[PDB]
RNA sequence: GGCUCAAACUAGGAGCCGAAGCUGCGGAUUUGAAACUUGUUUUCAAGUGGUAGGGGAGCGUUGUGUAAGCCUGUGAAGGU
RNA sequence: UGAAAUAGAACCUGAAACCGUGUGCGUACAAGCAGUAGGAGCCUCAAUUUAUUGGGGUGACUGCGUACCUUUUGUAUAAU
């Protein structure tokens, strides 16, 4: 007897549609970071990318507690001297909504090749339509 | 006497002589059992 | 009793330079350098035998954590239900059991959740 | 089969010779003469004077049909170096290393 | 048709007529040892799990050979310490074949 | 990362994870102990991180005897 | 010719550094002492009634992981 791995031609991934409406950013976040890589699974091995696609609606009605709406900082330096930027949790919601929420999750995520590739069966849009209905997510309260 | 193959110094008549500085793995290795810098590591000394 | 030594340092260089097959660049073509490579292998080597031991009950718990939650219970309420239930099976079985043989893994999680 | 030629010691570096090897490397003997005979390069004389050593073999000594032939094989390998003195300034010396090459080419069918 | 057995301080998941290398067993080649204290039996459906034993439930297994496994090297260096040790090892095993799971 | 009836804090409670610690299994070794008794055997107990350094046991190399032997063109040394 | 010519005169043997040529696998979205512990895939040999093992090459991806010597209270040290 051994312990075996996945094998990447032997998996399977699923797709599940997540709304995040008035849900919390890093509640939500940890859960969806969770199926990404596959941790829900018996198969789950670190070196294989064993999760599903999630596909996450309503991205711009995420909610956050507190006062964090308004005190919740994004910084980025684009690389010049001098050249660092903030910008809100609210104006970041308004101008990129989508942002806030892949944020959270590459965040949870591991930092590598294989993080990298589980980022991306994140699809993750703003409003209430997301243009997957072929591949049939199945609806994922979580 | 049998043979001068087979003639041994019946054990405990000899010894290994000692080879100061001959690697990690014989004790002796490096300073060859000096300690460090100081008048009795060096070539010449003796304890007067 | 002049000795050359030029016999025997071919061979030891050759065994260190051997050993350090597969590797890049000066580390395994010259021996000052191979030498150490060879030396930082053996080491980790041997810290990566008791971190294997670490890391394999690592991935066996997080896949009866999966298992156990894919039906019911967490790990750790489960670990608790085959403490009561007394069962003896250790994580390497259980997780193979979890990967391999879910109707089984029911099983057995019930048990665990009837002992609770 | 395969025929060989060599040109051992050629007055020039290998690294100098392996930019004209390259490029008829597989090439059929036509052209293959044809790079060799309008490169710019002088280890392309070395290299031409080599491959039309090995086609005149292949023709005498082997028999075969020059019209199907091509360069099988080709490489340059350093040959014996010639050590040199160059002064340079406040009385220092420089060792000068005038390199040779060696050129292997290997026609075949 | 598999069954779980304590061995050499290591739990197995085996099947019939499979070939298992456990730890060294003081016991000849070709003689035949009895598991009596199997922890779970899965024939097919049925799913005896043992607390800790199933009761009545055995495997044997036959000895086919003893042996010593791939040589390790283990290295120690201690570093600007004059410090260095090498050695070998060997584990000895033994290799079981599993004859049969009795229920 | 993110976290606000917390993923904070105070006070308890129950599980679990977690080390080269401890236990299990296999093997080696130091010292001491009851014996066909110099490793002749079976064990048992306590040990076995280590620099300076002290103690112990060995490997390989050149050469001399053993050797006018033994091996070697049916292929020595060396190289790989 | 020669037993032998990669014994052809820079000539016995012909190591290593170093530089080529060919074949197999990997490698152009990914950050660090370059390995180690795992591990998919591919390639290749041998058995086997025929992809199932075993040996060999490679190593996507994952965890861990700051050379050696010396000298020091202390060195990945940007100390030698």
């Amino acid at each position: 007897m051994k312990t075996l791995s996945a094998k990447p031609a032997e998996v399977t991934h699923d797709w599940f549609v997540v709304d995040a409406d008035g849900k919390t950013l890093g509640r939500l976040a940890t859960q969806i970071a969770s199926r990404l890589r596959g941790k829900h699974k018996t198969n789950y091995t670190p070196h294989v990318d064993t999760g599903d696609f999630i596909v996450v609606i309503n991205a711009e009605k995420i909610a956050v507690t507190g006062k964090k709406a308004q005190d919740k900082k994004y910084y980025r330096h684009s690389g010049y001297p001098g050249g660092i930027k903030e910008t809100n949790f609210t104006k970041l919601i308004a101008h990129k909504p989508e942002d806030v929420l892949h944020k959270a999750v590459k965040g949870m995520l591991p930092k590598g090749p294989l993080g990298y590739a589980m980022i991306k069966k994140l699809k993750l849009y703003a409003g209430t339509d997301h243009p997957h209905e072929a591949q049939q997510p199945k609806e994922l309260d979580i | 006497g049998l043979r001068l193959n087979e003639l041994s110094p019946g054990v405990g008549a000899k010894k290994t002589a000692q080879r100061r500085g001959r690697g990690i793995g014989s004790g002796l290795g490096k300073t060859g059992g000096r300690g460090v810098k100081g008048q009795k590591s060096r070539s010449g000394s003796s304890i007067r | 009793a002049r000795v050359k030594r030029g016999v025997q340092a071919n061979r030891r260089h050759k065994k260190i330079l051997k050993r350090a097959k597969g590797y890049y660049g000066a580390r395994s073509r010259v021996y000052r350098v191979a030498v150490q490579a060879v030396t930082k292998a053996g080491q980790y080597a041997y810290r990566d035998r008791r971190n294997k031991k670490r890391t394999f009950r690592r991935l066996w718990i997080a896949r009866i954590n999966a298992g156990a939650r894919l039906n019911g219970l967490s790990y750790s309420r489960f670990i608790n239900g085959m403490k009561k239930a007394n069962i003896t099976i250790d994580r390497r079985v259980l997780a193979d059991i979890a990967m391999h043989d879910a109707a089984t893994f029911g099983a057995l999680v019930e048990k665990a959740k009837a002992e609770l | 089969m395969e025929v060989t030629a060599k040109l051992r010691g050629a007055a020039i570096s290998a690294q100098k010779v392996r930019l004209v090897a390259d490029e008829v490397r597989g090439k059929s003997i036509e052209r293959a003469l044809d790079i060799l005979t309008y490169s710019n390069k002088k280890g392309a004389v070395f290299v031409k004077k080599c491959l039309n050593s090995a086609i005149a073999n292949a023709e005498h000594n082997h028999g075969l049909d020059i019209d199907g032939l091509k360069v099988a094989t080709i490489y340059v390998d350093e040959g014996i170096t010639l050590k040199r003195i160059l002064p340079r300034a406040k009385g220092r010396a420089d060792r000068i290393s005038k390199r040779t090459c060696h050129i292997t080419i290997k026609v075949g069918e | 048709m598999y069954a779980v057995i304590k061995t050499g301080g290591k739990q197995h998941r085996v099947v019939v007529d499979e070939l298992l290398k456990v730890e060294l067993l003081k016991a000849e080649q070709g003689e035949t040892i009895t598991f009596n204290d199997v922890l779970m039996v899965v024939d097919g459906e049925t799913v005896k799990i043992g607390q800790p034993v199933v009761d009545g439930a055995s495997v044997e297994v036959e000895v086919i050979e003893h042996g010593r496994g791939e040589k390790i090297r283990i290295v120690k260096h201690n570093r600007r310490k004059h410090y260095h040790k090498e050695q070998g090892h060997r584990q000895w095993y033994t290799l079981l074949k599993i004859k049969a799971i009795n229920a």
